[PDB]
């Protein structure tokens, strides 16, 4: 094997979905999603 | 929110932009127009 699928997955869409009320709540948690999109987006390039 | 550069700029929190392609947000088509779908009955509940 040299390379997998490439997946990238988004914090807001996921966890809240389109609600406004649960990412405000999601704002307190400060930036771990951040952190979880940019290691995605790492193996993402790391694939290629 | 006043160009893509402006907010690729504040996606990498600095005032300059290397040359790449960066992921900054996500397109959501709105919804328009609110349905609302019951059924036909009418007569009231014997609540009273
Ligand atoms: C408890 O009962 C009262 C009184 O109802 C009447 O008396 C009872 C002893 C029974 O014989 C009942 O069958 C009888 O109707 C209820 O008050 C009544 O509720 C109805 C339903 O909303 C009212 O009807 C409307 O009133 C106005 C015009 O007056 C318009 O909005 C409508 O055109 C429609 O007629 C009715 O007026 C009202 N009657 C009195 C005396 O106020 C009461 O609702 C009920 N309790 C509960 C929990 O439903």
């Amino acid at each position: 094997p040299v390379s997998m699928t490439k997946t990238s997955v988004d914090c807001t869409m996921y966890i809240c979905g389109d609600s406004t009320e649960c990412s405000n709540l999601l704002l307190q948690y400060g930036s771990f999603c951040t952190q979880l999109n940019r290691a995605l987006t790492g193996i993402a390039v790391e694939q290629d | 929110a006043l160009d893509p550069l402006s907010e690729t700029k504040c996606t990498l929190k600095s005032f300059t932009v290397e040359k790449g392609i960066y992921q900054t947000s996500n397109f959501r088509v709105q919804p328009t127009e609110s349905i609302v779908r019951f059924p036909n009955i009418t007569n009231l509940c014997p609540f009273g």
